[PDB]
RNA sequence: GAAGAGACGGAGCCGCAGCGAAAGCGAGUCUGAAUAGGGCGAAUGAGUAUGUAGUCGUAGACCCGAAACCAUGUGAUCUA
RNA sequence: GUAUAGUUGAAGGAUUUGGAAAAUUCCGCUAAAGAGGGUGAAAGCCCCGUAGACGAAAUGCUGACAACACCUAGGAGGAUCCUGAGUACGGCGGAACACGAGAAAUUCCGUCGGAAUCCGCGGGGACCAUCCCGCAAGGCUAAAUACUCCCUAGUGACCGA
C-alpha cells in the first residue's frame, strides 16, 4: 500500500500509506461473487400480476347439460383451456431481496478494494478543486493524469464545484465518501480519490 | 311489544340447548306492558317495561 | 404460516438428550384380575422408539 | 473478478422440471406412477393416519403435569471460569460480558467438571456439593447471594 | 439513505448438561430398604447465519369433469 | 411559501453509398444540458426538450405572529355534610372472553329477587383470612393505523392483438 500524489499536473509527492487491515488482504472470490449477485438482484420492482379463473370477468354456469349433446363436458366458459381464460399459475408480486451477515459485507468490500490497490488502478488526487463547474476543466484534468477507461472520482462532502462536472462522457461516476457500494467499484477499472476521502473511508472501514 | 319508551330494552335472540347440545335460534323478548302515563301531563298510552314500575 | 404440533402427542412423549422419545406403556389402566404377576411388573416401566414410527411421526413433534 | 462472473465450486444447482417429455425420465404421470389417491391432486392422507387401525398415540396413555412455578437456572460448569485469573467477584454481570451467559434464567448455578486452578470469588444464587469443595480446595471465597 | 448496500438497532432465538410427573439433585439422576441390579445420560465427541437443490405441512396447490346444498332476487303474456 | 397558464435555455461542416442520411471517412465545437421523443434509415451540435435561471392579475391551501376569545392560585384545621340506585350483587336461561359448565373468576343480555356510604367499596381465575393495588354505576379527546372512484408526475429482468 504505497500510492503516488498527484497536484493536477505536479507529480510524485510523498506516497500515501494505506492500512494493511484494509488494503492489503488477499481476496476472497466467492464471497464477491455472492455480493455482486445479492446487490444486483436486489434493485427489482416485483409489479407484475396475472388475473385467473376466479378474477377473469366471466360467468359461472354450465353452458350446456352433462348428458345429450355428445360433445364433452365444461363447467364454465372461462377455464384454462379456453381461449380468454384464466392462467394457471402466472407470476405474482414478489419482492426478491435479502442481506446476508454483517461480515462478508466488509470482507466484501475490503477484497475489492485491495484488488484494486494490487494492480495499481487508484490514483490518488491531493486535492480537487474548480472555481465553477466547468465540464472542460475536468476532461483537462483526467488528460493529465492520463487516465482513459471507465473511471470513478470518489468525493468529500459538499465540494458543490467539483461534483457538478461530472455529466460527462460514460468514462466518469462519481459517488461521495458515504453511498460506495460493491457494483459501483466492481464495473470500473481505476478509481480516483482525494486523501480526505480516503481517510473518511478508513473511518467507516476501520 | 316493539321498545321500552324510558329504558332500552327490544327484543333479540340467542340459542336453544337442549340436552345434548343441539342449538337453534330463539326469540328472547322483554316483558312489556302498555300503560296509561303522563307525558307532559297530557295522558298517552305506551309501552313500558315491569321492570320499571318498581 | 407455522405448523401445529400435535397436542395428543405432547401429553404422552417427552423427548430424551441422546435423540430418542421415551415412551409410556400400555394395558395398565384396565382390569387387571385377567393379567398375572409378572405383566403388571413388567408395564410399570418406559420404553423407547421404535424406527418404524419415528418415520411417520418425526415432523409432528417438531419442537416438542 | 469483474463483471465478464464464477461461482463457487458445487455452489449451485440446476433444477428438475417434471412432466416434460418421456426421456427425462419424469414425463406421463409425473414421478407417481399408477392410479391410487397418492396421485389424484392434492391428495395423501395427514400426517399420522394409518387407516382405520387406532394411531400409537391413541394407544399409550397420557401422563404427567407442567409445575407452574418452575424454577430452572443458568447452568456454567467449571472450566469456563478458569480464565479469569486471580480476583473477579464472578457475578452476573462482567462475568457475562464477553459472550458467556447471555440470557441468564433465574440466577446462575455452578457445577463441578471439571478443573479449577485459580483463586477466584464468585457470586451466584445457587452451588452444587462438590462446586464449593472445588474452589475451596484452590483457596477461593464463595457466597450465595 | 436513490422504491437502492448500508451503517446504527443486542429485546429476542439456537448450541454449550442431564435425569425425574414433580418438589429437587447435578456428570449425574430415577425407581427402590439397598453403597445391589436396571432405564436414560456423560468418557475428544461443534454449532450457527445465508444461498441453492430434493421432500413434506398450511393455503384451490398438477389441471379439466358431476348428481346435489345454502342465501338474496326475477317470473301467472305459456298453463292450473 | 405553495397549487392551477408560462418565459428563457450551449454547440457541425464537407465527402462515399444512397430514393432519401442521423450511416461511413476527414477535420471541429459544447456540456450545472450525453434522460427521453420526432425528423425520407441508427443524431450531444436539425426540431421538441433536459441542467440552470426567471415569473402570477384571479381563486384555493398551508405555515408564522398579532389581535380577540377562553382556561388555570397557596398553607393549616377535620365537629357536621357530599362523592353517579331499582345501580352493584344473587338465583334461573343464554351469549362474549383462546376457556365447549368445567373446580369457572372477569364482561353483557331476558326475567325474578336486591346492598353499603370512607370504621366504606372493588380486584389479585371457585372460597375464606392476611397483605398489596385500585374508586364503578356521567360525558369529550389530536398523532402514530387501514383503503383508492378520481387528479398530477414517474417506474418495471410486466403484455405486444
Amino acid at each position: 500500500p504505497n500510492v503516488a500524489l498527484f497536484k493536477q499536473d505536479g507529480t510524485q509527492n510523498g506516497e500515501i500509506t494505506l492500512n494493511e487491515e484494509i488494503f492489503g488482504i488477499e481476496p476472497n472470490e466467492s464471497v464477491v461473487y455472492d455480493a455482486i449477485i445479492m446487490q444486483r438482484a436486489s434493485l427489482r420492482q416485483g409489479t407484475h400480476a396475472v388475473k385467473n379463473r376466479s378474477a377473469v370477468r366471466g360467468g359461472g354456469r354450465k353452458p350446456w347439460r352433462q348428458k345429450g349433446t355428445g360433445r364433452a363436458r365444461q363447467g364454465s366458459i372461462r377455464s384454462p383451456q379456453w381461449r380468454g381464460g384464466g392462467v394457471v399459475f402466472g407470476p405474482t408480486p414478489r419482492s426478491y431481496s435479502y442481506k446476508l451477515p454483517k461480515k462478508v459485507r466488509r470482507l466484501a468490500m475490503k477484497s475489492v478494494l485491495s484488488d484494486k490497490v494490487a494492480e495499481n488502478n487508484l490514483v490518488a488526487v491531493e486535492g480537487l478543486s474548480f472555481d465553477a463547474p466547468k465540464t472542460k476543466e475536468f476532461k483537462q484534468v483526467l488528460a493529465n493524469l492520463s487516465i482513459d477507461t471507465k473511471v470513478l472520482v470518489v468525493l468529500e462532502n459538499g465540494n458543490d464545484f467539483a461534483a457538478l462536472s461530472a455529466r460527462n462522457l460514460p468514462n466518469v461516476s462519481v459517488v461521495t465518501s458515504d453511498n460506495v457500494s460493491v457494483l459501483d467499484v466492481v464495473s470500473a477499472n481505476k478509481v480516483l480519490a482525494t486523501q480526505t476521502a480516503l481517510t473518511q473511508i478508513e473511518e467507516v472501514l476501520a | 311489544a316493539k321498545v321500552c319508551y324510558f329504558t332500552g330494552r327490544k327484543t333479540s335472540s340467542g340459542n336453544n340447548r337442549s340436552h345434548a347440545m343441539n342449538s337453534t335460534k330463539r326469540t328472547v323478548k322483554p316483558n312489556l306492558q302498555k300503560v296509561r302515563v303522563l307525558i307532559d301531563g297530557k295522558p298517552k298510552k305506551v309501552w313500558v317495561s315491569a321492570r320499571a314500575l318498581k | 404460516p407455522k405448523q401445529k404440533t400435535h397436542r395428543g402427542l405432547a401429553k404422552r412423549v417427552k423427548r430424551t438428550g441422546g435423540g430418542g422419545l421415551k415412551r409410556g406403556r400400555a394395558f395398565t389402566s384396565h382390569r387387571f384380575h385377567g393379567k398375572t404377576k409378572k405383566q403388571r411388573r413388567q408395564l410399570r416401566k418406559a420404553s423407547m422408539v421404535a424406527k418404524g414410527d419415528y418415520k411417520r411421526i418425526r415432523q409432528q413433534l417438531a419442537r416438542m | 473478478m469483474k463483471l465478464h462472473l464464477k461461482p463457487a465450486e458445487g455452489s449451485r444447482q440446476v433444477r428438475n422440471r417434471v412432466g416434460r417429455g418421456t426421456s427425462s425420465g419424469n414425463g406421463k404421470t409425473a414421478g407417481r406412477g399408477q392410479k391410487g389417491q397418492k396421485a389424484r391432486s392434492g391428495g395423501g392422507v395427514r400426517l399420522g393416519f394409518e387407516g382405520g387401525q387406532t394411531p400409537l398415540f391413541r394407544r399409550l396413555p397420557k401422563r404427567g403435569f407442567t409445575n407452574i412455578n418452575r424454577k430452572d437456572y443458568a447452568v456454567v460448569n467449571l472450566d469456563t471460569l478458569n480464565r479469569f485469573e486471580d480476583g473477579t467477584e464472578v457475578t452476573p454481570v462482567v462475568l457475562k460480558e464477553a459472550g458467556i451467559v447471555k440470557n441468564e434464567k433465574a440466577g446462575i448455578k455452578v457445577l463441578a467438571d471439571g478443573e479449577l486452578t485459580k483463586k477466584l470469588t464468585v457470586k451466584a444464587a445457587k452451588f452444587s456439593k462438590s462446586a464449593q469443595e472445588a474452589i475451596e480446595a484452590a483457596g477461593g471465597s464463595i457466597e450465595v447471594i
